[PDB]
């Protein structure tokens, strides 16, 4: 709620299938907040909807 | 060929414009750079500040 923070989501990410850092960066976010390192060896991806609500993505394979 | 470039800082405006001041420590970089020299430089202002926190708490320079 009152902290300046900076965010940095590295490049390479297709134009359409950038949204779907959604999720990590949600958890990026609550990681930092409450400092709790995430799981190892865990990846997640997807796209938020302000609600909480997730929306499929593209490239599943890849 | 390789070379070495002397990277310089300075501090173009007075410290203590307002001992009660809140405003953050801006930035100017020089260097003809490019958009990703811009970020990056951006990157590493933060995490310099950030590394002065968990160290020198005390000191507010950056």
């Amino acid at each position: 709620v009152t902290s300046h923070i900076h965010l940095h989501v590295p490049e390479g990410a297709t134009p359409k299938d950038g949204p779907s850092a959604g999720c990590t960066i949600v958890t990026a976010l609550l990681s930092l907040a409450m400092g709790r390192p995430v799981r190892q060896n865990l990846a997640m991806t997807g796209e938020v909807s302000l609600t909480g609500k997730i929306l499929p993505v593209g490239g599943i394979k890849e | 060929g390789g070379s070495t470039l002397f990277v310089e800082t300075s501090l173009r405006r007075p410290q203590d414009k307002d001992a009660k001041g809140d405003k953050d420590g801006s930035l100017e970089v020089t260097g003809q750079l490019g958009e990703v020299m811009k970020e990056s430089a951006r990157i590493a202002y933060t995490f310099a500040r950030a590394f002065l926190m968990q160290h020198a708490p005390a000191n507010d320079y950056l």
